[PDB]
């Protein structure tokens, strides 16, 4: 912040939900929990411009837990190799995957 | 002021009567034996699971198995 | 099977509504000294047989300058509305179970508004901009405090489910509690059905009719339709918020008959209010509610959230 | 792309006229849009005509400035032995100024342009040999 | 989500296209803001919902309510320039051109 | 989905009213009967234009009342929380700046309709 | 980067309750008291080590665990808590209001049959000590080195060399 | 009768939520196998 | 039920488009009627329930006041509907299907990206917690009055602003 | 205005930019902002003549689509994120919609020529906490954020806007708008240095504040309103003058008075780091400011303009308007390069 009342005042008026990683209303952690706090605790003291290049793989690591990208990428990848080779006719839907499984407690 | 309250009692009752009850909507939890409990029992009810804490062997009051007496005791609000 | 339980809730309802019309009609004129409906069928029960065939049997007029569209549209949305509002109550066991009933109930109502207010802007005509803007003013006198009063009275039941009130009220009424809270939740029932003394939409005497003058036949039918049903909906959830009636769950036939006295009670009510009294003006409806219901209002909205404090006795939630 | 205009500086001047000339050509056209999109949104014409020959005005004198800068810096540059020769760039301007003066109807522009238009190219030509940098990044 | 977001930003930029061009009316531009607030308010909601972020609720109704105040000084504003003009009609707010 | 399918069945059960209401009676339409009504009289004017407002300043203080409404939703949640005496303090502030705009407001005769 | 490691299949095979929902909590509260231990070693697993892959043996001696306490019952109480959670089940909400009576046929039949007790209204969420020999998960989130900090300046400050060395100003 | 009431209710509550955590345990780890299985029946799957 | 949320998102693209055409205010509300309920549906099928009711009551008295305004300022002798003018109609079409065509070209040319029409729907929920009980959008929103009051304290002080606001604006 | 809407209009007015300085999270400088926009509009419309409205419409609307604007942003940020501010993975094209935004707020062009008008429509008294009062906010939250800014972007809006202010200035005859415009071509200062040393754009945004609120004041006294009129001081104050010339002067930017430390302060910064092209042309362009300046120190105190036979009655009657800040502030802004050092 421009003037820093808060710090100086001992104060924490909207310092407390800035991130994902803080307290929660009955202890429920957001998504992501592990990773945000990861990143965090990495780019505590080093300045901003350091972080940006030595706390990258935790980024990383949370942007992904966060958005999914590549997770999408790879389920797409698998359900159209999928189709592709069920409609060659080289594949079948195991019982399981199908409709009807041996369903567990 | 006895003449103006005493007026308002029957021109404007509706006014009287919300600034009594707001009056009184302050006043009575300051002076009230249960209103302590109300965050006791908030507190009392267990949305979350009480996580286990590792025992290194020197931790003393917390119990060993929920049965023992050592413990919070919900006794206050069994009998509040 | 639940489109059978669909039929169950419809159909039941709006013969109910049908016969809502011969029992206003036969009660205000015992009322006012004569014997009223008699002559079609036995005891006058086929009236609102009558009635009905007759409008839908009348030509629909479709007036030159309105817009069709809205003109059309209204009064489906108010009869959709009208009985989608019968869905979530616990009578004792709702069709549909929503967490949020009340604030479901409280959706549905105020989007009822605007049925009136499409249709008399629609109709083009002076006295439907009238109705229409007199309905607006009645929105803005009672929506302010039927929230409050609604939050109220849900501080003692601790969630917004409909059903929770069945157990709230298990050991006594909720309307001992907060009788002063039940009477301006009437009075705000009664403005809302848009019915005496607060019937300011659709006045008679001012207005040859109000929103509904370019209406005519079943598109008209279908708001009197709704208002009736309006009527039954509401004191219903009267009935069920205030005046609990008695559940036990070895037998919901229990709650359903006692609940069904109550509201019977309260609809007859109503048909008394507007046979006693006259008509409040439309900007003396609003200064009412402003200025003596939401005072008020607001000292017990107040005091109801001191009372669970002070008192250590908080609703449950779940 | 970026591509296509960073493409002007593949291979110095006196070379590739063609393609420069069009690329000078394109840059003026862009130009000339941006402006008339503005003088349109305000101070609006009459009639959706007006405005569409408006324009079209612009955008083809734009255009012609620029063709008209690049064929002749590239020109000079080709027949005087100088490739890098920042009077390239400069004649080219004037030439610019002198075609703006033309589009115009006025000597005076002609002569207020030829010398602003090549004061401007022949500083950019000096600025890209000598490495200047237009808006640049902090470094402190 | 990703189809949501897109379309919901989509949905954001025509509201504030439609308050950039005008259309005479003045009560139609502020319609066009309003629908903006709603859809950022839908942006913020959808968000906290996915994330499971219940600390960040609190914000879609902050949003809400500033966005009806300034709702309520336009509107004011509106009654103003009816009162002078007769009309809301853009048109006639050109007197400070001098 | 069954919310779903009895709010359609609600849609369809009003909309076949209506289309049996339009397709079922014998019609005459002609300019007579179809132009505008008033009392027997014919328009002196139509009924589109401006039509003064003179609880404007009631209506838009509804706006602002109506998402103090939305602030004090969740108080039957609030309730169920642990730090009651701050929940109290805010619900009381809230509540209590509420009664000060009105009765300003009152004071100020913003409720008297404007003539 | 590196290839996941599920369980297999076989691994992830345990005999199961197969009991209902109101059969589980007609039996919850004596089922709270008696198999804590066991319930509550895994649990601290869960917690401790935040994989689900390194708790399934733990797993698997609460679901023995609770098939003993359903067996146990099954052999005594039998009636009694069919009784029991038939009358739970009806509830909507299977609430333990409705059915006291019954309720207490249970916890007597219990208690002389079996020695049981039932756990008074403040008994089985109170926080409790455990014991076990499994280590204490050290860098639980796989936790790389944290970044060292910048060096810091140390020293003892003195005045500006040559006053503030701004353009002309002598200090 | 209301305040009476509603302690009455807040102990119920207790003791119902005391039941829900006193089966949690069985529940926690039928997902976790649950959740085991079907990601290897995925990963299986995924390999053919 | 696959492409349920993508249906509800392009309703409220099309009610968002109509009120930029900007047709009489009247028209204007109802189209942000109707896109305030399809986003309220939006908001319920991503496990939300008070914000989605919250937005419609709002959003319902909103549009009255605005309706009772426009019938009072904002109106004409011959209001304009959407189809009414050309122009208005055939950009209305002329948007319905670019946004069509906008969608087939971000799948073609990123089949997975922001939109993945093949695999629509099957990342709507991300995470839930399966035995939570605590997890309510009512709560998260109700910590205003525990954890974030300062929330609280601007929103207040914003709408008791207004209410002088508003009166000095309209004497 | 009642005493009680005075104080609570003045208080929210002052709480705005109090909360958006004070503020970690992203939607409480929103609120920041939107408390300032709200609470302005009344003072802006309290004459409640034809033009206050108008301008008050204009202020409201485009206002309004700049807080939605950075609402998005925000928004955004969020849905990237997880959090309520902006860090360095931050999309480029967030921070660029927050500048442009910010900028409209602030009145930058190319979005510049909603304050000319709303700047003339208002009295001056209000003119002034709209020139100096209202940019406190926005400009601390890029302040807050001036690491991840576009320099491509920020100089193409700061040299627009020195070009666009300096060219306005001419034109104008009315005070309310030369003031305007000058904002303008100041504002184009700061946001050029900001990306490189935010120090220097708080500089320069305490210098312009310092010297526009005496000449505010100085026209407040006789609320001379245009050139013409303002020519009448000879007659009406002759006092003034001679700080009215110096005030000017300064604001223009010649080197005695105090206007030249932030042009040449901001002018070294940007060529130690390589700026030297964006320099030159904002150094060169900033001296039509110095000419549509000068025009005004010609009128009122250098030649003495025609009066009329009614200010005899003027002279004659007492006057107690100026305050002390006047003199303070006129002082300590055009009399302060000597301090220069301890300045920056
Ligand atoms: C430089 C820019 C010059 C702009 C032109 C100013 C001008 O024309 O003056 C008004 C002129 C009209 O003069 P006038 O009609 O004879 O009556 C005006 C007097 O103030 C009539 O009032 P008075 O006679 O009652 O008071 C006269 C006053 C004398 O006051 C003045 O009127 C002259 C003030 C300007 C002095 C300039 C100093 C130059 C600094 C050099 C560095 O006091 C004195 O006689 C001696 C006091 C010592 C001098 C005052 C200095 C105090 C301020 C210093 C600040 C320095 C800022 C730099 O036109
Ligand atoms: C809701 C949709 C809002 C978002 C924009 C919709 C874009 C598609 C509209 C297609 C054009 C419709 C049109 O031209 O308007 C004509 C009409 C006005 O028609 P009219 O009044 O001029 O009369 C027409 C007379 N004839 C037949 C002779 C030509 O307005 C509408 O269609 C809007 C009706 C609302 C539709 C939504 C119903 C939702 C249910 C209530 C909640
Ligand atoms: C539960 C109560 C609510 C129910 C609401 C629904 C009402 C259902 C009523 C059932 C009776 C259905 C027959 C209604 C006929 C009404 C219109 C009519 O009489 O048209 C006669 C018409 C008259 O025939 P026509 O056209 O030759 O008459 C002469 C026409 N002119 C004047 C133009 C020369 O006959 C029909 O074709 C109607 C067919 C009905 C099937
Ligand atoms: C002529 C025009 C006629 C127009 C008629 C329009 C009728 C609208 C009626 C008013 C509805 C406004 C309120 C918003 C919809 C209802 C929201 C709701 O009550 O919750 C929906 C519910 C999800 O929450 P819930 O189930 O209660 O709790 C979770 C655990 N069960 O379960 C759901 O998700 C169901 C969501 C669908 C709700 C009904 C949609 C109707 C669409 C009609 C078109
Ligand atoms: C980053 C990319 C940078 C691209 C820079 C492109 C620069 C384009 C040239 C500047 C546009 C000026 C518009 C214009 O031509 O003026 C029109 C109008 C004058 O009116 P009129 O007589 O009709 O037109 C005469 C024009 N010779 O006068 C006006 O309309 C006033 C225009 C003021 C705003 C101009 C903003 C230009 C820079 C925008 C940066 C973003
Ligand atoms: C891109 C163009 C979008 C539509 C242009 C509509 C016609 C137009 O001139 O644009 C400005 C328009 C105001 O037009 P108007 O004042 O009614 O005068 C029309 C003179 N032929 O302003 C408007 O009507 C607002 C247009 C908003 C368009 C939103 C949807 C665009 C979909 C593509």
């Amino acid at each position: 912040p421009f003037l820093d009342i808060q710090k100086k005042l001992g104060i924490s008026l909207d310092r407390h939900f800035m991130f994902l990683s803080a307290e929660q209303p009955y202890k429920n952690a957001a998504r992501c929990h592990a990773f945000e706090k990861e990143w965090i605790e990495c780019a505590h003291g080093i300045g901003g411009t350091r972080a940006k290049k030595e706390c990258k793989i935790e980024f990383d690591d949370f942007e992904e837990c966060l958005l999914r990208y590549k997770t999408m990428r790879r389920m797409h990848d698998i359900k159209k190799q999928r189709e592709k080779l069920m409609k060659e006719g080289k594949y079948t839907p195991p019982p399981h995957h199908s409709g009807r499984e041996e369903p567990r407690p | 002021i006895s003449a103006f309250l005493k007026n308002a009692w029957a021109k404007e009752p509706v006014l009287v009567v919300s600034f009594s009850v707001w009056g009184l909507a302050i006043i009575m939890p300051m002076i009230s034996p249960y209103t302590k409990y109300a965050s006791m029992i908030n507190k009392a009810t267990p949305y979350n699971y009480p996580v286990p804490v590792r025992d290194d062997g020197n931790m003393p009051d917390v119990p060993s198995h929920p049965q023992d007496p050592l413990g919070p005791s919900l006794d206050w609000l069994k009998n509040l | 099977m639940f489109f059978i339980n669909i039929l169950t809730l419809l159909v039941p309802i709006l013969i109910a509504m049908a016969f809502l019309t011969l029992v206003e009609r036969k009660i205000l004129g015992y009322m006012q000294l004569r014997k009223g409906p008699n002559i079609v069928g036995p005891y006058g029960i086929l009236q609102p047989f009558a009635d009905a065939m007759k409008l839908f049997m009348k030509e629909p007029m479709r007036p030159l300058t309105t817009s069709m569209s809205l003109f059309i549209i209204a009064p489906t949305l108010s009869l959709t509305l009208a009985l989608s509002l019968w869905v979530p109550l616990p009578m004792p066991h709702p069709l549909i179970n929503l967490n949020l009933g009340i604030l479901f109930i409280l959706a549905t109502s105020s989007l009822s508004v605007y049925s009136i207010l499409w249709s008399g802007w629609a109709s083009n005509s002076k006295y439907s901009l009238f109705g229409a803007l007199r309905a607006v003013a009645q929105t803005i006198s009672y929506e302010v405090t039927m929230a409050i009063i609604l939050l109220s009275v849900l501080l003692m039941n601790g969630s917004y489910s409909l059903q929770t009130l069945i157990t709230t009220q298990e050991h006594m009424w909720l309307l001992l509690p907060a009788w002063p809270m039940a009477m301006m939740w009437f009075i705000s029932t009664l403005a809302e059905t848009n019915r005496a003394p607060f019937d300011l939409t659709e006045g008679e005497s001012e207005l040859v009719s109000g929103f509904n003058v370019e209406y005519a036949a079943g598109p008209f039918a279908l708001f009197f339709m709704a208002e009736y049903t309006n009527i039954i909906l509401m004191n219903a959830l009267t009935t069920i918020i205030f005046l609990g009636p008695l559940y036990y769950i070895n037998l919901p036939e229990l709650y359903s008959t006692n609940f069904m006295m109550e509201a019977l009670l309260l609809s007859s009510t109503f048909l008394w209010i507007r046979a006693s009294y006259p008509r409040f003006r439309y900007d003396q409806l609003m200064h009412l509610l402003w200025k003596n219901f939401l005072p008020l209002t607001l000292a017990l909205c107040m005091w109801h959230i001191s009372l669970p404090i002070f008192t250590a006795g908080v609703p449950p939630y779940m | 792309v970026k591509r296509f205009f960073e493409s002007y500086h593949e291979v110095p001047d006196g070379t590739q006229c063609h393609r420069k000339t069009y690329i000078t050509t394109a840059l003026g056209g862009i130009c000339g849009i941006i402006g008339s999109a503005y003088s349109v949104s305000l101070n609006p014409a009459d009639s959706t005509l007006e405005a569409v020959a408006r324009v079209g005005r612009y955008t083809f004198t734009a255009a012609a400035i620029g063709a008209m800068f690049g064929l002749t810096t590239c020109v000079s540059a080709q027949v005087r032995e100088k490739p890098d020769d920042p009077l390239n760039y400069f004649i080219g301007g004037c030439a610019g100024g002198l075609t703006l003066g033309a589009r115009t109807h006025s000597y005076g522009t002609a002569a207020m342009g030829c010398v602003y238009m090549g004061t401007a190219a022949a500083l950019f030509k000096i600025g890209k040999l000598e490495g200047w940098e237009l808006f640049p990044t902090p470094k402190v | 989500m990703p189809s949501t977001f897109f379309n919901l930003t989509m949905a954001f930029s025509l509201s504030l296209l439609g308050t950039l061009m005008f259309r005479s009316h003045l009560m139609s531009t502020l319609l066009c803001l309003e629908g903006m607030v709603l859809s950022l308010f839908i942006m913020t909601s959808v968000t906290s919902l996915n994330s499971n972020s219940m600390s960040s609720m609190p914000i879609p109704i902050t949003i809400l309510v500033f966005a009806a105040c300034e709702a309520a000084v336009g509107l004011a504003l509106l009654v103003k320039v009816s009162n002078t003009y007769g009309t809301d009609y853009v048109q006639n707010l050109n007197l400070l051109q001098c | 989905m069954n919310l779903y399918t009895v709010i359609f069945i609600n849609i369809l059960l009003s909309l076949t009213l209506i289309l049996v209401a339009f397709w079922l009676p014998q019609m005459n339409l002609y300019s007579e009967k179809a132009n505008p009504y008033e009392c027997g009289f014919d328009p002196t004017s139509s009924a589109r234009l401006p039509f003064s407002m003179k609880f404007f300043l009631v209506a838009i203080t509804f706006l602002l009342f109506d998402l103090e409404i939305a602030l004090l939703l969740p108080l039957p949640w609030a309730i169920q929380t642990i730090k009651t005496s701050t929940m109290m303090i805010m619900a009381f502030i809230l509540v209590t700046i509420l009664s000060l705009g009105l009765a300003y407001e009152w004071t100020q005769k913003g409720l008297e309709w404007t003539e | 980067p590196g290839i996941v490691e599920l369980p297999t299949l076989e691994e992830l095979k345990v005999e199961e309750v197969k009991v209902s929902s109101a059969v589980l909590k007609a039996a919850a509260h004596h089922y709270g008291a008696q198999c804590d231990k066991t319930n509550k070693e895994f649990m601290l697993c869960r917690w401790e080590e935040k994989d689900p892959r390194r708790c399934l043996k733990e797993g698997k001696l609460v679901n023995g665990c609770a098939l003993n306490f359903f067996r146990q019952i099954k052999s005594h109480c039998a009636e009694p808590f069919t009784e029991y959670w038939t009358c739970l089940d009806y509830s909507n909400m299977q609430l333990f209001r409705h059915c006291r009576q019954q309720q207490a046929k249970f916890d007597q039949c219990v208690l002389d049959k079996l020695g049981w007790v039932r756990p008074d209204l403040g008994q089985l969420s109170k926080v409790t000590k455990v014991k076990t020999d499994r280590p204490l998960p050290e860098n639980p989130y796989h936790s790389r080195a944290r970044p060292e900090p910048n060096p810091v300046i140390e020293g003892d400050l003195k005045p500006a060399k040559h006053g503030t060395r701004f353009f002309f100003w002598t200090v | 009768r209301m305040m009476r009431w509603n302690q009455e209710r807040r102990r119920l509550l207790i003791e119902d939520l005391e039941a829900r955590i006193a089966l949690m345990p069985l529940f926690q780890a039928e997902k976790d196998r649950r959740t085991l299985q079907i990601l290897r029946e995925n990963l299986e799957e995924e390999a053919i | 039920m696959n492409n349920y949320i993508f249906v509800l998102s392009s309703l409220f693209l099309v009610g968002c488009l109509g009120l930029a055409l900007k047709p009489s205010p009247i028209y204007g509300g109802l189209g942000l009627i109707v896109s305030g309920f399809v986003g309220c549906l939006m908001v319920l099928g991503f496990g939300g329930s008070f914000l989605g009711l919250m937005v419609f009551l709002i959003y319902l008295g909103g549009m009255l006041v605005v309706f009772g305004y426009t019938t009072a300022m904002a109106t004409e002798e011959y209001p304009e509907t959407w189809g009414s003018n050309w122009l208005i109609l055939g950009f209305l079409v002329l948007g319905v299907i670019m946004e069509v065509f906008l969608i087939c070209v971000l799948n073609y040319y990123d089949e997975v990206g922001v939109i993945n029409l093949d695999g629509l729907g099957d990342w709507l929920m991300y995470e839930v917690d399966d035995v939570g009980v605590m997890l309510e959008g009512g709560i998260g929103v109700a910590a205003m009055y525990s954890c974030a009051t300062w929330m609280m304290v601007v929103a207040g002080w914003s709408l008791f602003a207004g209410i002088f606001i508003i009166i000095e604006i309209t004497r | 205005m009642n005493p009680i809407t005075l104080a609570i209009i003045y208080f929210t007015i002052f709480l705005g930019p109090v909360i958006t300085m004070s503020s970690t999270n992203l939607m409480l400088m929103w609120v920041g902002l939107e408390f300032s926009l709200l609470a302005i509009i009344p003072m802006l419309i309290n004459k409640k003549n034809p033009r206050s409205t108008e301008a008050a419409t204009k202020y409201f609307v485009t206002q309004a689509t700049a807080s939605m604007i950075i609402l998005l942003a925000i928004v955004l940020n969020y849905k990237q994120l997880g959090t309520w501010m902006f860090q360095q993975q931050t999309n480029g094209l967030i921070l660029n919609m927050t500048l442009m935004a910010l900028s409209m707020k602030l009145g930058l062009a190319p979005f510049h020529f909603w304050l000319p008008e709303v700047t003339q429509g208002i009295p001056l008294h209000m003119g002034l906490i709209l020139l100096t009062w209202q940019k406190i906010a926005p400009l601390s939250i890029l302040i807050q954020i001036y690491p991840l800014l576009n320099s491509t972007i920020i100089l193409m809006l700061a040299i627009t806007s020195i070009f666009m202010g300096a060219w306005g200035g001419l034109n104008q005859t009315q005070m309310r708008k030369i003031m305007a415009y000058s904002s303008i071509a100041h504002m184009g200062w700061m946001l050029a240095i900001l990306p490189y040393n935010p120090s220097l754009t708080l500089l320069n945004l305490m210098i312009y504040i310092i010297l526009t609120a005496p000449m505010f004041m100085a026209l407040m006294l006789n609320n001379s309103m245009t050139i013409n009129s303002i020519s009448l001081l000879w007659n009406k104050t002759p006092a003034m003058l001679t700080m009215i010339s110096l005030m000017l002067l300064s604001l223009g930017g010649l080197p005695p008075l105090t206007g030249f430390l932030p042009k040449w302060i901001i002018i070294t910064e940007l060529m130690k780091n390589n700026c030297l092209i964006m320099a030159t042309l904002m150094a060169m362009m900033a001296l039509l400011n110095l000419f549509f300046y000068t025009r005004l120190i010609y009128s009122t105190s250098l030649t003495m303009f025609p009066t009329n036979n009614n200010s005899k009655m003027m002279t004659h009657q007492t006057k107690t308007k100026p305050n002390l800040m006047f003199s303070t502030l006129a002082i300590m802004s055009t009399m302060t390069l000597p301090l220069a050092p301890q300045l920056i």
